Formats: C-alpha cells, structure tokens, sequence
C-alpha cells in the first residue's frame, strides 16, 4: 500500500476550489511516482483528469490541475460545479500503474434541495390479499436531507410497523426517498389513519393513508 | 442451482416423453416419463429418473405433497403420495430430488411410473425393469431387523449436495404441441399465447411463427402452414424417443441425487447345523435357513469346496484331513476342524 | 473516452470464479493498457492492478492474489477483473480504466459484486399509484416497489420503461438477505392515469420482475 496524505475530508463552496491536498507521507513527489489528482463523478465514478503531475481534465472546468503541490499531488481546482459532489481521487502511479490512496470526497454549496416531495399513500390492494399491508410514505429530492421519520400505522409511531427505504441523494443535493408502513391486511384494516411523518431540511413530508 | 435445488428445478421445466404403453399400449408424450435408471448399488437402491419435479417445488422448496408434474398441459404441482412407482411391488422410497427418486424395492419385470397429479389417478408409463438383489453375505436372508451381522456394502447416500455428475439439455424443446393454430377458412389464425410457436412457411413466412403472439395466414391451412410447440423455460435433460428439433444444442446441466457411497449391512447369518465327529470323518447336518452359500473348505487341501447356496437340510460330511476342514458356511465365521484319533 | 460496459451486480457463489468484464469500448485499444480497478469497500478505487488492451497484461497488487483474475478480451474492447475465490469477505465495486493520458484515464464502470449467502427469492415489484380517494395534484406520485432481491440484481424503470423522466429510486438495500427498494416517480396531471405511466420492477439475475401499469384503485 501507500499514503499520499492530505485532507481526506473535502469541503467546497459554490464554484468552489477543490484543493485536493496530498502531500507525500513518505516525502517528496515526482512524475515517475505520478502525484496526480483527478475529480470523481457521481456513483463513485472517478475519472482522472489532473494526471500524474502533467495534465488537466478532458472537458472539465479549466481551473483543475493535479500537479506537484507540497511534496505530493496538490490538485488546484478553481471554478467547480454546484452539484459536482464526488471523490477527487489522488492517484499515485509509480512507473507501472495507478494505485490509489484515499482521495478527498468533495461536496460543495450551490443549489441546496428542498423538503422531501411527498409521495405518501397507502398503496394498492395487492398486499391486502396476502393478509399484509405496505403503505408507501416518502419524500423526493429533500435537502439538507436529515430525515426524521415517525413510522407507525394507527397514527402513533411505534418501533414496529414502520420501515424506511433507501433515501438516496443525487449529484445536485436532492435526497428524498421512500419507506412503508408494513403491517397486516385485516391489521391494515384495523388502522387506516396511519402514515410516515417525515421531515428533512425544515421541510416536512406527510405520509398519511386512507382505508 | 443445488444450494437451493429449486434453481435446478427452475432451469428444467419438464415435458412428457415417449410414453409408449401407458394404458394397454397407448403411446404419446407420457407425463411421467422413464428417463434413466440409477441402480449400481449394493444397497438395494433403485433410482428412477423422469421428466417431472418429483422432489422440486414450484418455487423449489421441497414440498412433500408437491411433486411437480410438467406437460404441454403445463407445469403443475400434483400429489406427494400419488406418484405411482410400481416395480411389480410397492415402490418404497429412500428419497427424491427434482427429476430423480432413490428407493428400495423388491424387483420385477416392469417398473411403471403412474401419473396421478390431479389430472388422473394413475397412468402407467412403464419400462422393462430388471431388478434383482444378489445380496451380500454368506447367509441368504433379506431381513434387516434381526441382529446377527454387519458386512460392508454400498448404498445411495441421501445427502442433498449439488451433484457428483450432472445431466442436462438444450437445443430446446420444440415440443409436442401442434393444435395451437386457430382456424381460418383457407387462411389461419395464429392463435398466440401459452407457449412459443414454432411455425413453418407454406403460403407466407409469417406462417413461420415463433410467438406467444397471434397473427394471420391467408390461403394456407395445414397444407401451406406450419405449427409446432417451440418455446423455452425448460432445460430438457434426457429426452429420448421424442427428438428435439435441434440437431445443434447448447445444454444446461444439473446434479445427481442420492450419491452412492459405502455403508454397512445387517446380514442375518444364523447358526448352522449339528456336527458329530465320526470314525475317520465328521458331519454337520445343516438345517434350513435363508439361501446360504455353504462352504466346507478343506483348507490347505486340494480345494474341492463342499460349497453351494443351500436351502434344505444337507449333510456336510467333512472327512477331516491333517490339513483340516473349514466349516465357514453361510454367514458365520470359519471353523478349522483338525482330525484326531 | 474508451468507456466501460461493466459486469453487473452479482451475488457471489462460494469458491466461484468468472471474468468480470468492464468492456473497454470506444476503440480497439490493443496497444493501450488500463487500471483494472477494484472498488474497495471503504477505500474507493483501490485497484489491485492494471489490464492491457491487446497484451491483456494484468499488473497485480499485493492483496488480490488468490481471488483475482486478469482477463483481457480486448478484441471488441473488453477488459476485466476475474472474480475468483468466492468468499463473503470480498464483495465490493469492480471498475476499469483505459490508459489515456498515459496513466489510467478512461474511468470504467464499476459493478457491485457482493460475496455472501443470499435468498432463494429475488425482488418483486408492486404498483403504488394515486389513490382510490384522490391523491391528485399536479404531481401524482406512483411507481413500483421492487423488494427482496436475494441475490442481486434489481432495476426499476419508470413509465413502463419509457415514460421515466426521473423515477427516483432506492436500489437493493438490506432486508433479510434480500435487496429491496422502490422506484417511484411522479406523473403529471397528463402523465397519468389514462396515459399509462407504469412502474416496472425487475430482477435480472434472480428473474423477479413485473410491469404494473398506470392504473390505480380509482
């Protein structure tokens, strides 16, 4: 292994300069060791631009260069995106091939999301013939998505019955996702005023049912 | 698909075989076919292999009462006791897995699978079934419950591993279904659905139809159309006697249930007859037992063995030499009689 | 860029092996290597070596001996890491890279391998639409919930796969050894319900899929 060590947390701004630090933890950089830093796109799609201390990115903002900074890959990137949150990878390629250290994950300002856009309904009767009930209560594109979910059919949130699905964020900071109330069929007939009461970023999504 | 067996159960949707005499001699696709015989065992172990899910659920959990039938009148889950195994005796079971079933049964002349999966009570798709024990041991009884012996034998180990071998099928079953094509008067209706069509062109190559989707033919019935049952969803492993439309195949394989390995044998070799030594000789009168390979062995001498399977009272007069006779006859150990004055 | 068509999300057979390809298209890159990346679980792109385009040459890291294969089917532009040595303590992303800008530059796909025991039930997709009482705005939130995928995969298309402008989805997430989520989007006022904006759920490896149309309980 190896450690081209910089700030492995990365916090940017609107149009923010991703200064992907990696000073060499052993010491000083070279182009034979390939101290480079290329920015990484969504879904963990690292695509190396600032290559080995010699190159910029192909089609990216022009302010990005992973080059010799300190004694390692200092990647000065001025003029980043509003929703370009991704892993600016510090690659070290020691004259045979590129092995990774950590790489600074960069998430910036510009275009914050909303509350979770409410899709909160007790769903169609396919579960009610199995003696089951899975109502779908969720948000879509919530931001800052710190979700508080009270999931209890029959109105009051108890620790069973509820369920949260994956609340997943995009590149542009939109992170709203689903969950269910998962109880019986005649038990889903026993209570009808159920839901999932969600809240992220000051915006509160009402998942309420009718049965 | 043997970690859950239902992956191998779902790869092979079963179809009927050349059931040549199910009734008296009525012949068609028989729904409970006779694919292979797996009886190389000295554990009294028949195995039947056929094209139905006798040991595989629909999702593939091994339901006892679900033994999977499979026909063009399609895959279903018929009974668990209502699968007929008739060897000329009761088909005793040791276990079953997918398209196989291992069992013990006193044999006959014909094995006969009996299709009874709620569309019938039985249907005797039979086969010339040779099956005879040739049992182990000096003694000649097949009664396991008496405690008199333990020899070595080889029986079908009934563990549910994936396979030791694997039989399989592809070049898929263009199969026994030609009554699908709906009636046009001189044309035809491609009555599409239920399975894959395997059509053929006589007046129009839209008569050449693969589909669960219907169409039209104009000026061509049978005589200027073509229709067969050419679909998928089945790896049809061992289809003999009804050839596939594929002379060129790409098969899929599945494992072999009940893998034969070593076991013991509770063999009842009881006490032999009574032995009085006489004026230069000695004589054991053997009583009746199970049919036992008696061996009076002049052990060291010119070995004319007083040896044969015996079932009556016999008179083993061993005139004992200096070399000494060995009464090691039928399911006991030896006895080394030395002659004396 | 000579871009990757990644091998899929695969649950791991125990002791198993395969050539997990990142199809490195964009040309015949036969004189061009790449970094055959292993998406490490925490580390991100901790590639255990590199591939070649026509040589196929897997450079090897110090840990991927054992469960690693170098596969280079670069005749139509395919590289790949072979998932050998099927065990539960390996299951991560699997990516590629082509060697343009002479280190590894064309960043491949990444496919989620998960070494593990799994279910004998794949996902099922259900239609969750606007209600038999109302549920009716400018955005009418429906879709298909695709749950229970043991093993992988699971994939959820919107509008029956066609009218899918942004059906927001949970992927396969952990429940009982089954990957579970929901792919649901809004239809407009004219996106549904007579126009069949239907949630379609799929499981391609376990084969558990259904398209549930734009039809609610009212």
């Amino acid at each position: 292994q190896a450690v081209v060590t910089q700030e492995s947390a990365l916090t940017t701004s609107p149009g923010e300069t991703v200064t992907l630090t990696c000073r060499s933890n052993i010491g000083a950089v070279t182009s034979s060791n390939c101290a480079n830093w290329v920015q990484e796109k969504p879904d963990h799609f690292f695509t190396g631009l600032i290559g080995d201390t010699n190159n910029r990115r192909s089609g990216v903002p022009a302010r990005f260069s992973g080059s010799l900074i300190g004694d390692k890959a200092a990647l000065t990137i001025t003029g980043a995106q509003t929703e370009d949150e991704a892993i600016y990878f510090c690659a070290l390629w020691y004259n045979n091939l590129w092995v990774f250290g950590g790489g600074t994950k960069l998430t910036v300002l510009g275009q914050p999301k909303s509350s979770p856009s409410v899709t909160l309904f007790p769903p169609s009767s396919e579960e009610l013939e199995t003696n089951k009930a899975t109502l779908v209560c969720t948000i879509t594109d919530f931001y800052p998505g710190v979700v508080t979910v009270d999931w209890k059919v029959d109105g009051t949130p108890v620790t069973q019955g509820m369920e949260t699905t994956q609340p997943s964020k995009q590149s542009n900071n939109k992170y709203m996702a689903s969950s269910y109330l998962t109880l019986t069929a005649r038990a889903w007939e026993r209570h009808s005023s159920y839901s999932c009461q969600v809240t992220h970023e000051g915006h509160t999504v009402e998942k309420s049912l009718s049965r | 698909s043997v970690t859950e067996h239902f992956n191998v159960y779902k790869a092979t949707r079963p179809y009927l075989a050349y059931c040549a005499d199910c009734g008296d001699g009525y012949f068609c696709y028989s729904p409970v076919a006779i694919e292979k015989i797996r009886d190389e065992a000295p554990d009294g172990m028949l195995k039947i292999q056929v094209s139905a899910q006798i040991g595989l659920d629909k999702a593939g959990t091994h339901a006892h009462t679900k033994i999977r039938y499979m026909a063009g009148h399609d895959v279903q889950e018929s009974k668990r006791d209502s699968l007929r195994v008739y060897t000329s005796a009761a088909c005793s079971i040791h276990g079953t897995m997918g398209h196989f079933i291992v069992a013990h049964c006193p044999p006959g002349d014909y094995l006969k699978v009996s299709f009874e999966d709620a569309d019938s009570h039985v249907k005797a798709c039979k086969v010339q079934y040779k099956h005879d024990p040739l049992p182990v041991g000096r003694e000649k009884f097949v009664v396991r419950p008496h405690f008199g012996v333990e020899l070595p034998c080889t029986s079908y180990q009934l563990t549910t591993a994936p396979t030791d071998e694997e039989i399989d099928m592809h070049t898929p079953p263009d199969i026994p279904d030609r009554t699908l094509l709906s009636q046009t008067a001189g044309n035809v209706k491609i009555t599409a659905g239920g399975r894959t069509i395997r059509y053929n062109c006589t007046c129009g190559r839209d008569n050449v139809g693969t589909t669960s989707t219907d169409k039209t033919i104009n000026t061509c019935k049978i005589d200027q159309c073509h229709a067969a049952v050419t679909s998928h969803d089945k790896w049809q492993f061992t289809s003999p006697f009804v050839p596939r439309a594929d002379q060129t195949a790409r098969r899929g394989k599945v494992h072999v249930p009940f893998p034969l390995t070593n076991v013991t044998c509770r063999v009842p070799l009881a006490r032999a007859p009574d032995v009085t030594y006489g004026k230069k000789e000695v004589t054991l009168r053997l009583h009746p037992d199970h049919p036992t390979l008696f061996s009076y062995r002049s052990l060291g001498a010119e070995p004319h063995p007083y040896e044969e399977w015996v079932d009556k009272f016999s008179e083993r007069i061993i005139p004992v030499t200096e070399e000494g006779i060995e009464y090691q006859w039928g399911n006991n150990p030896p006895v080394r009689l030395w002659a004396q004055l | 860029q000579i871009q990757l068509v990644q091998s899929g999300r695969e649950v791991k057979n125990p002791g198993e092996t395969v050539k997990i390809s990142c199809k490195a298209s964009g040309y015949t890159f036969t004189e061009y290597p790449m970094l055959w990346v292993k998406q490490a679980p925490g580390k991100g792109f901790r590639w255990m070596g590199l591939i070649y385009t026509n040589t196929g040459e897997p450079t090897y890291a110090e840990e991927f001996k054992g469960r690693f294969v170098f596969s280079l089917e670069i005749s139509a532009s395919t590289a790949y890491l072979q998932i050998n040595n099927l065990t539960n303590e390996d299951t991560a992303t699997y990516f590629c890279v082509r060697d343009y800008f002479i280190s590894l530059d064309y960043w491949g796909q990444g496919t989620t391998l998960t070494v593990s025991s799994a279910k004998t039930t794949a996902p099922s997709v259900y239609p969750l639409a606007p209600v038999c009482g109302g549920t009716t705005g400018s955005s009418v939130t429906l879709g298909c919930l695709v749950k229970g995928y043991f093993p992988e995969p699971v994939t959820l298309t919107w509008n029956s796969g066609s009218l899918s402008s942004g059906v927001h989805t949970f992927p396969a997430l952990l429940q009982s050894g089954l990957y579970t989520l929901s792919s649901s989007v809004t239809v407009t006022s004219n996106t549904w319900p007579s126009q069949t904006i239907t949630c379609n759920v799929a499981h391609p490896a376990s084969s558990t899929k259904v398209d549930k149309k734009i039809e609610s309980r009212r």
